[PDB]
């Protein structure tokens, strides 16, 4: 079990620590986040109480360090650090839990909701979509732009996911027109699965990790992505069998764990319709459609 | 953006553009089997790319065969009218190659933007207009070598026969569709004003007769008069 100290916390602030939040008020003695579940990666992300704009947050895994929160008052914001100093920083830890003044991770056992939004996803690929590669943490908030928004302007704070076009060259073999723009196998499985991701793994992993950053911090190319992708596995005539039977798993748990209330910019009408009910894959998805029937049958 | 009253004018301006019609690729006929079901009969077809400044019809003759053995054909339709288009595109040369291509159907958009990613500088643009171009194979030297063709066949027309040697493209537009309206509401009336007077004679190199001026003004009036009658007719006003 890991710990993610805070030095202070001068201003109001909502604190996430994955899908958990506390509301920490101005000068409130809080001084960090305990029993934080090492194997996955983690998220911890702010929420000014005068600013509802620009939420931000800082991905990590504790596996790759030791890693604190400071106030910045010039800056104006909490910023993620790395103590070098192992012996430092165990001091600093044990004195702030002797003294009880950090959360504990609130899992309950039963609950593999973290588990299941992150399973693919890993610190080393994160790094890539957010270059910075003098921290080992990365930073992403509300207003970040994704490499293909700026392609229609900073690079050093772009979303460098992996661009995802239907109407591209890469998307449609000359001579294979009107069949490869039908069915994107060909586009899902030779350019994207064995050509850039690899594996199946490394694209579910971007898949969610897009999915997290559009509902953490309303990061709304985050969003296009993460509906790229599940609208390039639909609309594939030919999908591997396990990847269709995660997909099902993964998208329910991200249906179930969106807030209610925020059902009508995070999701889209049309892909999800094509997906569900229009899609070569609209009978393959049993557990994601029985959820968003029952939860939105309105956006539907 | 899409074409509409507004940006009329920009259709004669002297950027190449082509008015891609596809209304008339896939045709059939409709008919009872022995057992009694439906089947259909398709029949040749043509897709109806006009330079709508210059009067050039590019015709291009879509044979029976293309369909022989494929499945979702009103879907392929689609497909074959954008790869016929951008193969047209191809073999034109460059200072020829338009700047703009106007789908009179929505639904060829993504068929012929897909059909042109070779060409990302050729913008594709839906119209709100209702042009009448499928009014098309009312005209009988085109409906004849349609139905006469025995493969798939381009065929060369000036849609507005010498006109331009007299009236603006503006005016040859506004002609032109304005006799492929009337075809379009009856047939059989628009032609009867067209050849009543057999004196007035089609050259053989044309596709309409050779009107003087001032008959091109009783035949214009004649056709209004008709558009206007067929609306009261159809909504009873």
């Amino acid at each position: 079990m890991n710990t993610v100290p805070f030095t202070s916390a001068p201003i109001e602030v909502t604190i996430g620590i994955d899908q958990y939040s506390f509301n920490v008020k101005e000068n409130q003695p809080f001084h960090g986040i305990k029993d934080i579940p090492i194997g996955h990666v983690h998220v911890i992300h702010f929420q000014h109480a005068d600013n509802s704009s620009m939420r931000y947050g800082y991905w990590f895994d504790c596996r790759m360090g030791n890693f604190y929160i400071q106030y910045d008052p010039k800056d104006g914001l909490y910023k993620m650090m790395e103590e070098r100093d192992g012996a430092k920083f165990e001091n600093i830890v044990h004195n702030f839990k002797e003294r009880q003044m950090m959360v504990s991770y609130p899992k309950i056992d039963e609950d593999d909701t973290w588990y299941n939004l992150t399973e693919f996803v890993q610190m080393d690929k994160i790094r890539k979509i957010v270059r910075k590669d003098e921290n080992q943490f990365s930073y992403v908030d509300s207003s970040m732009t994704t490499v293909q928004e700026n392609e229609l302007s900073d690079p050093a704070h772009s979303l460098n996911y992996t661009v995802i076009n239907f109407k591209s060259r890469e998307a449609i073999r000359p001579g294979h027109e009107m069949e490869d723009f039908l069915d994107k196998s060909y586009y899902l499985n030779t350019v994207m699965l064995q050509g850039i991701f690899k594996n199946s793994s490394n694209y579910f992993g971007e898949l969610q990790f897009a999915f997290l950053n559009a509902m953490f911090f309303g990061n709304y190319g985050s969003s296009l992505q993460w509906h790229a992708m599940i609208e390039l596995i639909c609309s594939s005539a030919t999908v591997p069998k396990h990847m269709l039977d995660k997909l099902d798993e993964i998208l329910y748990y991200q249906i179930k764990t969106l807030p209610e209330q925020y059902s009508d910019i995070l999701l889209n009408e049309r892909v999800w319709n094509i997906c569900l009910y229009s899609s070569f894959q609209k009978n393959s998805l049993h557990n994601t459609e029985k959820i968003m029937e029952n939860k939105y049958p309105e956006l539907l | 953006g899409a074409m509409n009253s507004s940006n009329y004018a920009e259709l004669f301006n002297n950027d190449i553009k082509l008015f891609v019609d596809d209304t008339n690729v896939y045709r059939v006929t409709v008919h009872k089997t022995f057992e009694g079901n439906v089947a259909t009969k398709a029949i040749n077809g043509c897709i109806f790319t006009l330079n709508p400044k210059t009067g050039h019809l590019f015709l291009k003759i879509i044979h029976t065969s293309v369909w022989a053995g494929q499945k979702r054909l009103s879907q392929l339709a689609k497909w074959k009218t954008a790869e016929e288009v951008s193969a047209l595109v191809r073999s034109l040369p460059k200072e020829e190659q338009p700047k703009q291509i106007i789908v009179t159907r929505k639904a060829m958009l993504d068929p012929l933007e897909v059909h042109m990613l070779d060409f990302p500088n050729i913008a594709i643009r839906p119209t709100e207009l209702r042009l009448p171009f499928s009014a098309a194979m009312s005209i009988d030297k085109l409906s004849d070598v349609v139905m006469k063709a025995t493969e798939p066949q381009m065929v060369l027309f000036n849609i507005y026969d010498d006109w331009l040697d007299r009236i603006s493209s503006y005016t040859a537009f506004s002609r032109l569709t304005l006799l492929l309206r009337a075809l379009k509401t009856n047939e059989e009336s628009a032609k009867m004003i067209l050849l009543s007077d057999p004196t007035i004679t089609i050259k053989s190199y044309h596709l309409w007769p050779s009107f003087t001026d001032e008959q091109w003004i009783t035949i214009e009036s004649q056709m209004r008069d008709l558009i206007l009658t067929e609306y009261g007719r159809k909504y009873n006003v």
